[PDB]
């Protein structure tokens, strides 16, 4: 959402965001947790989100 | 509520009543049952205390008083075996209408103000009784509207209109209602609304003897002197033609 | 229900035809009982009347 | 300052009876109303009925344990035993899920399939099994035992691949009451009743009579010396006075039956007569029985005995006379089907019994309380 | 971490503003600009604080954080927010709301004009083409925003009120979640064996009736049923229902041939009934009026004069006599439009005769007034 | 500036309501006085008109004079089963305000459908185009030969251009206030209606003495609506539950 | 009646059923608020011919 708010990246997509975020966690910029606690749709439940 | 009572008293003082009497009402805080609690009178004084004069110390005191009241609510739950949920006990402890009481007062001509207890009321004459009983109610229903805009029609609805007022004095009650300027729907078993103080009025008579499934409406009219029938213009045309 | 609507929209578009209240009741009920009691013939027969 | 049984208490009692339980999160008005009088309700229920009223933070529940179970009592949305089995297995599954835990419909189906205790495995490739599971899940959702994260279970009927995301709600814990011993030591449901009444030895008879009156549509005289009916006969007046005082109902007593009538049934209540067409034929049959007292002379116990053939003949006679006015559902169905449907309906209301051995039909005296007919102008219309 | 003096600073600024407005524009323009600057700097500070805090409270971070120990972290952060921010809001909002109630646009426009003076004094090199009236409107809209924030409006709940109500809702939510954690931890005494035993029992059932019976015994009856009847017609314990008089119902035939309705029904518009009833009632009234008129003598009735009277007139006269003594003026009213005055002499043995009985009573006179 | 021109109530209708079939009571300069032998409806009519049409709340307490729960709105709408052989109806109540000294009319009315002890719908409406029911507007078309009161959709269609139709008491009360009364708040309107209800209670006629006035006024003050206490009671109950656990 | 038949003035003889709603003392005095009395002496007597 924040990426889409900025005019330059307003057209952002989830896939490029995931590529960059995986890249970042490779650099230890972030602490990754797996989202197994709650969901809102079937696919969200099946997804091993973070 | 205090503003409402203040407006009501202002209106009750700002008129002269045909019975040679003037009324005034006040909404005063009561004294608590005993000193075994934070006396509710202190809390009421703090609440009525003007905001400008409020200060952090008074805020702390008010919070303390409310804490005490809630503690009393829990204590009452435990002590009263009725098993009522805490919600009821809170709604009882914090109900402010119990903290205040009304006091009606009347002032005969050039005599000191007095409180209107039942006993004093019975000494009154019929017109005095009617005025005392039906000025506070009408003046209250009129005070409420003053909160309203200028488009509002001052409506009231009286059931068994004025039952109890001695037949002669109902004239004065209608005079009062006329003066305030109410629009109303009143029902009665014997009231005919032929009193000369009523500028204009519409009377409908219902008839269905015991079990008939249809109500028959006989619509009259009034103009202050005489009570004619009503025949509707379109209905006059239809009646002329339908013969 | 839609057919009833169309029939009584056909009447009210033709003001020169005088369908009394009683005949309107007759048509209403005859439509109301389509294919359970009476075929369509009893409706259009009254319109044609 | 003491409480008294008043309009609020009567309303609370009716609400308690006519629902399985009341939930705070969904019925806040009813929950609040019931709780305020909860002291008086507990006292009265304990003294007269003996039912345990369970008042909790999230719900209020009256453990309506019947004196003698009857067909209409059970969960009505279910139509086969397999539905009950799947319902119980689903509950067992929910015991394994923490509150607000989320599980997919496939997991629930798999666990139910694994646990299902029958000799014959539960299989999802069938239509009937999937329909049974959908009915079970619908009843579960009715009691808010499980909430639905968006999806659609109805499609499961025609698409076994359907998927749904469900959430175990807190109420699942409290749904089923507690049982006396290690419940597994018992071998048949009848043994449960012998326990639940082992706690009510004190004035068992009064609680018995009150439960039968309030729960069942009627109370039939077992024989000439039925103790419950003897009790009612001995205390007709005070029973009537107490019941009128404490509830809307008014007692009736006859030689062979006793029941409570209700004058102004509120929305949530079930009553006879009602909209369902089968009642119309029940009223017509009642009138037809009234009309031939010598042919259908009731035996001393108030029963009227007829064989399936005789009942079918009666139904044919009714189809001849009043059939023109029956609902199109029955007008198009053969005699034996009408007999089956009418007998199911009359069973639900304890109007009649099908004799287990001889297939003999027993029409109970309760049927003769009410009779119905078409308006005379239509009947003359039926002549035209 | 917020500052507990936020509302204290804003209150001091508004207090100085009140102090100067009481002096009625008798001071320099720079003072007014500084006062306004302090006031709205602090107000914008508070506005940012409330925006951020309400975002924190609403945070879906909280909503997912309920399911863990992290909620404890959220609880600590939330209680810090309440203890630093909202407590000050509660202590100072009342006085602020009062002061803002005092200060409308009317008490401010001269102060706006002097603010404008100082604004002109500033050598603004910006794109200042907006007229002095534009500066006035900017300041007025700013102050109206402040007034709406605290006092709200007759059509919208103030910002303060919405903030406070959301805070209370969140407090209830958090306490209830702690309750739920207690519930989750305590109760776990699983019943699984009971449920599987129950399923085993149910599958053994032959047919639906047996299964429903078992469900009733196990879970308990899900409802109750009863017969509808309008009255406790019978009272006889000794008669079988068949031999008793049944209760008769009107079965509605389930064919439109007779009647069946789902959409709004029709009524009869029974005007002829009403016409008949009105005419009969008014005829009765007129005839009674005439019967009263029949005895009128020179505009009044004196009982001693009456020779023989209709029983109805006797009853009407007794009604009048009774009613008259109730009213001190001894005036009476009648449905015929006739005011009636009743005077009583009570030393007399006078007989009022009719077809039935001779009533001895004290003499009376009845005057009728001119209803014109 | 001038004063606004005050509204006045001159007309009051019923349509297939109670034993009323099609009646419209006129007001002479905003005043009206029903009368008749007891058991004739002199009370039920007024209860139907006021204060029901002012806010639209129809719960038994509002109709009930004692404040008890004797009769529901359905019972008034359908009438005693022992008298009228019907179990389904659609009734219309409405009042017609007129601006004194001008020829503009605003109507407000309720629409109900009831099936004996089966549940009662309701829809409220307000007409603002200066049409008057019975002169250039109607509620029951003669189509099909009989008279059928309009259903919700038809009423919305005919009114929709000139007025609003709503299906919730809150919206109706806000509309009526906004147009006729113009209170600057909903709370004041609610308290006014509470006082009007109190006036219309019968304790005056019997116990004619001042302490009745104290009870009437004391009952007029608005108490703490359960919502405001709900946060406090819920929170304290949860905290005490935690303590016990 | 029946007071002067026997003389039993207890509330059970006054109330139409026997309740304690109203008592002979108030009947003699008259209700508290309606009158200022607090003491009185009265008589009741029937005459037979
Ligand atoms: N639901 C009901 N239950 C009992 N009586 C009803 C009901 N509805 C209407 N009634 C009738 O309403 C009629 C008029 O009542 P009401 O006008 O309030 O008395 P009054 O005119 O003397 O003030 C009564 O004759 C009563 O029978």
């Amino acid at each position: 959402e924040h990426m889409r708010s900025i005019p330059a990246f307003a057209d952002f997509q989830e896939d490029q965001l995931h590529q960059q975020l995986a890249q970042l966690v490779k650099w230890n910029n972030l602490i990754a947790r797996q989202d197994m606690t709650n969901a809102k749709t079937i696919e969200e439940y099946k997804k091993k989100r973070f | 509520a205090e503003k409402w009572v203040s407006e009501m008293d202002k209106i009750m003082e700002s008129r002269d009543n045909s019975s040679g009497l003037t009324f005034s009402i006040a909404w005063k805080p009561l004294t608590a049952e005993s000193e075994q609690e934070l006396d509710t009178k202190d809390l009421v004084k703090l609440l009525q205390r003007n905001s400008k004069f409020l200060n952090e110390d008074d805020l702390n005191r008010i919070t303390k008083h409310f804490q005490s009241r809630i503690g009393k609510a829990k204590e009452l739950i435990q002590l009263r075996n009725e098993g009522s949920t805490l919600h009821q006990v809170l709604k009882e402890v914090l109900d402010y209408r119990k903290w205040f009481t009304f006091v009606l007062s009347f002032k005969r001509v050039n005599e000191p103000k007095r409180e209107l207890t039942n006993n004093a009321f019975f000494k009154f004459s019929g017109g005095e009784k009617a005025m005392a009983m039906y000025i506070p109610l009408f003046t209250a229903a009129y005070s409420r509207y003053k909160e309203a805009g200028e488009m509002a029609p001052y409506i009231i609805s009286l059931d068994e209109a004025f039952a109890g007022v001695d037949e002669n004095n109902i004239r004065d009650m209608f005079e009062v209602v006329e003066q305030l300027g109410f629009n109303y729907i009143m029902n009665s078993q014997a009231l005919w609304g032929d009193y000369d103080t009523i500028s204009s009025l519409s009377i409908c008579e219902l008839v269905r003897p015991k079990n008939a499934d249809f109500v028959t409406v006989i619509r009259y009219q009034w103009d202050g002197k005489q009570r004619t029938f009503v025949v509707d213009d379109e209905h006059v045309e239809e009646l002329v033609t339908h013969d | 229900q839609r057919l009833e609507h169309q029939v009584f929209t056909w009447i009210e578009q033709h003001p020169k035809l005088i369908f009394s209240n009683e005949r309107r009741q007759e048509i209403a009920r005859s439509i109301e009982g389509l294919y359970e009691e009476n075929r369509y013939e009893q409706v259009r027969e009254k319109l044609l009347a | 300052q003491t409480q008294l049984f008043d309009e609020k208490a009567i309303q609370g009692m009716d609400i308690l009876f006519h629902h399985y339980w009341i939930l705070r999160a969904e019925q806040p008005e009813w929950y609040q109303l019931i709780r305020e009088r909860e002291k008086v309700l507990r006292r009265y229920l304990d003294e007269k009925f003996g039912l345990r009223l369970i008042v909790h933070q999230h719900f209020i529940k009256l453990e309506k344990i019947p004196v003698e179970p009857e067909g209409w009592m059970g969960i009505q949305d279910f139509q086969e035993p397999m539905d009950y089995a799947i319902f119980c297995c689903a509950l067992a599954f929910l015991e394994g899920k923490a509150v607000d835990e989320q599980f997919l419909l496939s997991e629930l189906c798999q666990e139910i399939q694994a646990d299902y205790p029958g000799d014959f495995p539960l299989d999802w490739t069938l239509y009937t099994h999937r329909k049974s599971l959908i009915r079970a899940v619908k009843v579960l959702m009715e009691f808010q035992l499980i909430r639905t994260i968006d999806g659609d279970i109805g499609r499961f009927d025609q698409n076994e691949e359907q998927e749904v995301l469900y959430e175990a709600s807190t109420y699942s814990r409290y749904f089923m009451r507690t049982y006396p011993d290690d419940f597994s030591s018992y071998q048949h449901w009848s043994e449960l009743l012998k326990e639940d009444w082992k706690l009510n030895q004190e004035d068992e008879r009064r609680k018995r009579v009150y439960r039968k009156l309030f729960f069942s549509p009627g109370l039939h005289r077992l024989d000439q010396q039925d103790p419950d009916f003897l009790y009612i006969r001995n205390y007709r007046n005070r029973l009537a006075e107490d019941i009128e005082k404490h509830s809307e109902y008014k007692l009736h007593v006859y030689k062979n039956t006793a029941f409570l009538s209700i004058a102004e049934p509120r929305q949530y209540q079930q009553v006879f007569p009602n909209s369902k067409a089968s009642t119309d034929i029940i009223l017509q049959l009642s009138k037809y029985i009234h009309g031939e007292p010598e042919r259908f002379k009731a035996n001393e116990n108030g029963e009227i005995l007829m064989t399936e053939g005789e009942f079918e003949q009666v139904v044919d006679d009714l189809r001849q006379q009043f059939g023109t006015g029956w609902a199109k559902y029955f007008r198009d169905m053969s005699t034996k089907g009408i007999r089956t449907e009418l007998l199911r309906a009359m069973k639900d209301w304890m109007m009649a019994e099908v004799d287990s051995e001889t297939s003999l039909i027993r029409i109970k005296s309760l049927t003769g309380v009410m009779t119905g007919e078409y308006p005379s102008d239509f009947q003359t219309g039926g002549t035209e | 971490s917020l500052e507990r003096s936020q509302f204290d600073r804003l209150f001091q600024a508004i207090t100085s503003l009140q102090n100067e407005l009481e002096n009625d524009l008798n001071k320099s323009a720079e003072e007014y600009m500084r006062i306004w600057e302090d006031v709205f700097r602090y107000f914008q500070t508070i506005r940012t604080s409330t925006a951020d805090y309400i975002a924190y409270i609403n945070s879906e971070q909280t909503d997912q954080r309920m399911q863990t120990e992290a909620f404890l972290v959220y609880k600590n952060q939330f209680t810090t927010y309440l203890r630093d921010f909202i407590v000050s809001l509660q202590k100072t909002s009342l006085q602020i709301q009062h002061s803002l109630s005092e200060l409308t646009l009317e008490r401010l426009q001269h102060f706006f004009q002097k603010l404008i003076e100082h604004r002109g004094a500033i050598p603004r090199l910006e794109d200042v083409s907006s007229s002095t009236n534009d500066w006035l409107t900017e300041y007025e809209e700013y102050w109206f925003s402040l007034r709406q924030w605290f006092l709200g409006s007759a059509v919208q709940q103030s910002e303060l009120d919405i903030l406070q109500w959301q805070t209370n809702e969140m407090i209830r939510r958090m306490t209830r979640y702690v309750q739920r954690i207690g519930e989750r931890q305590q109760h776990f005494r699983s019943r699984k064996k009971d449920y599987l035993q129950l399923s085993k029992w149910f599958v053994e059932c032959r047919d639906s009736e047996e299964a429903h019976k078992l469900s009733a015994v196990v879970f308990g009856s899900m409802t109750i049923q009863h017969l509808q009847l309008e009255e406790a017609t019978t009272e006889n314990l000794h008669v079988d229902t068949w031999d008793e008089a049944p209760t008769e119902l009107t079965i509605k035939p389930r064919t439109v041939r007779y009647r069946e309705k789902t959409k709004p029904g029709s009524f009869n518009s029974n005007e002829q009934k009403k016409k008949e009833q009105r005419e009969l009632y008014l005829k009765e009234r007129e005839q009674e009026k005439k019967l009263i008129e029949k005895y009128m003598t020179q505009g009044k009735i004196t009982l001693s004069a009456l020779s023989t009277v209709e029983p109805f007139i006797r009853k009407v006269l007794l009604s009048w006599i009774g009613k008259s003594m109730a009213a001190k003026n001894r005036m009476v009213k009648t449905d015929y439009g006739l005011h009636v005055k009743v005077m009583l002499d009570y030393e007399k043995t006078i007989t009022l005769q009719a077809e039935d009985g001779n009533l001895l009573m004290p003499d009376a006179t009845f005057l009728f007034e001119e209803t014109r | 500036m001038m004063t606004e021109a005050k509204w006045v109530m001159n007309r009051a209708g019923l349509l297939n309501f109670w034993y009323y079939d099609d009646e419209i009571f006129p007001f002479s300069d905003g005043k009206l006085l029903l009368r008749g032998t007891n058991g004739s409806g002199k009370s039920v009519t007024m209860q139907s008109f006021l204060p029901v049409l002012l806010d639209g709340k129809k719960s038994p307490d509002r109709l009930d004079p004692f404040g008890s729960k004797a009769r529901r709105m359905e019972d008034y709408l359908l009438g005693e089963k022992e008298v009228v052989d019907r179990d389904e109806r659609t009734g219309y109540l409405f009042i017609e305000y007129k601006k004194a000294g001008v020829e503009r009319y605003i109507t407000t009315g309720i629409g109900m459908q009831a099936k004996r002890h089966k549940g009662i719908k309701s829809w409220y409406f307000v007409i603002t185009d200066n049409r008057r029911i019975g002169y250039d507007f109607e509620l029951a078309h003669s189509q099909l030969g009989d008279r059928v009161p309009f259903s919700a959709k038809e009423l919305e269609n005919r009114i929709g251009e000139g007025g609003y139709v709503v299906h919730t008491q809150r919206e109706y009360m806000e509309l009526v206030n906004k147009y006729i009364f113009g209170f600057q708040s909903n709370e004041a309107y609610e308290d006014l209606i509470k006082l009007l209800i109190q006036l219309r209670s019968p304790k005056l006629s019997k116990d004619f003495k001042p302490t009745v006035i104290y009870e009437i006024l004391e009952s007029a003050l608005p108490p703490l609506t359960d919502d405001e206490l709900r946060h406090l009671s819920d929170t304290i109950e949860s905290m005490d539950q935690t303590q016990q656990q």
